[PDB]
């Protein structure tokens, strides 16, 4: 801490494996039509 | 002690070998200090900001 | 599980931006010609002018 600071992103880690995971099933479940 | 800066100080557990007078980690800057009368370690952090 | 290593690339990415910091941060204790790396003591022991 020297007048330097790091700011948190946006997406949570939570939301990047949601995201993750709804894709998973979207291409698991539908094939490629969801697309 | 002649070491000048601007902070806030509290207690710290930090254990200093008998000699040393102060720490710092990397980058050399100083993180904790000895009181020359009370001789216990107290630990400095930055004044807010942002 | 097991191979370590794998990863090369983003820790290459990690590692690269926190030397970047640490050198930056680290530059800030030289002399650069001045008599003095610090400012307060060249404030306190010298003429103004
Ligand atoms: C520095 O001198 C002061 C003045 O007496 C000391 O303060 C007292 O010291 C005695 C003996 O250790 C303690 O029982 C008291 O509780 C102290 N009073 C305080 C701190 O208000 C002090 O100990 C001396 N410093 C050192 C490192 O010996």
């Amino acid at each position: 801490f020297n007048g330097l600071t790091v700011l948190p992103p946006l997406l949570t880690d939570e939301m990047i494996a949601q995201y993750t995971s709804a894709l998973l099933a979207g291409t698991i479940t539908s094939g490629w039509t969801f697309g | 002690n002649g070491l000048t800066g601007t902070g806030v100080l509290t207690e710290s557990n930090k254990k200093f070998l008998p000699f040393q007078q102060f720490g710092r980690d990397i980058a050399d800057t100083t993180d904790a200090v000895r009181d020359p009368q009370t001789l216990e370690i107290l630990d400095i952090t930055p004044c807010s900001f942002g | 599980s097991s191979t370590a290593s794998a990863l090369g690339k983003l820790q290459d990415v990690v590692n690269q931006n926190a030397q970047a910091l640490n050198t930056l941060v680290k530059q800030l204790s030289s002399n650069f010609g001045a008599i003095s790396s610090v400012l307060n003591d060249i404030l306190s022991r010298l003429d103004p002018p």
